[PDB]
Formats: structure tokens, sequence, C-alpha cells
């Protein structure tokens, strides 16, 4: 919800390769994408909404 | 296809920025490495932990 020069959802706009840069990227590269692995596996048995505002929030922690 | 739960992408991956944290190799691998990282051995700092529930407007929104 905004409209306006370089918007907040211009960070948010990551959420497609959040979690595809692994479970589709670790079979094709090296862990370098991600350093970190608890950000993607919150969708998990922990906070499956936490995770969507991560992108913007803390890109890489 | 439609086969994964809904997910937004805009026009990029990284507006100079990055995906995630684009980084070298810390101490190894993290698939098949450490069990538990959602919770059933839950990290002292990895993620940002900033709310149990309700994630702002049922999705993103502050």
């Amino acid at each position: 919800g905004s409209a306006e020069q370089e918007p907040t959802a211009e960070q948010l706009a990551q959420i497609a390769a959040e979690n595809e840069e692994d479970e589709h990227s670790v079979n094709y590269k090296p862990p370098a994408q991600k350093d970190i692995q608890e950000i993607q596996e919150l969708d998990k048995d922990d906070e499956s909404l936490r995770k969507y505002k991560e992108a913007l929030l803390g890109r890489v922690a | 296809g439609s086969k994964r739960w809904n997910s937004c992408k805009q026009n990029k991956q990284g507006a100079n920025s990055r995906p995630v944290n684009q980084t070298p190799p810390p101490e190894g691998e993290k698939l098949h490495s450490d069990s538990g990282i959602s919770v059933d051995s839950q990290s002292l700092h990895d993620q940002q932990p900033h709310t149990q529930t309700a994630s702002g407007q049922a999705l993103k929104g502050d």
C-alpha cells in the first residue's frame, strides 16, 4: 500500500528470490546466495508470516 | 505454474541491492548441516524475530 518514487515495495520485490534461490538454486550453484538459512525456513514449523516482512526489514539477516 | 504459494516479484530481485545475502561460505553448506533451524533448535541470532504473529495487514503493511 504505497505510490511514490523508489517505494518500499522495491525491497519487498525480492520475495520471489527469497525462497526460490534455495530449493531451485543449491542444486545449480554453491551456497553463496544466502549465508543464512533461518529466513527461508521460517515458513515451516515456526512463523509462516514473519518471513514476508524480513525481505524489507533485514534482507541479509 | 501455480504449484507454489503466492510470491511477489514486482520486476527485480535486488534493485541496486541483493536477493537475500550474497556473501562467501562462512563455515560450510546450510542444507543437511544442522537440524531444528525452524524451532526444534532455534538459533541465538540469524533472522529478524521482531514479532510472533500478525504480519501487519495480513501479509505486509505498517
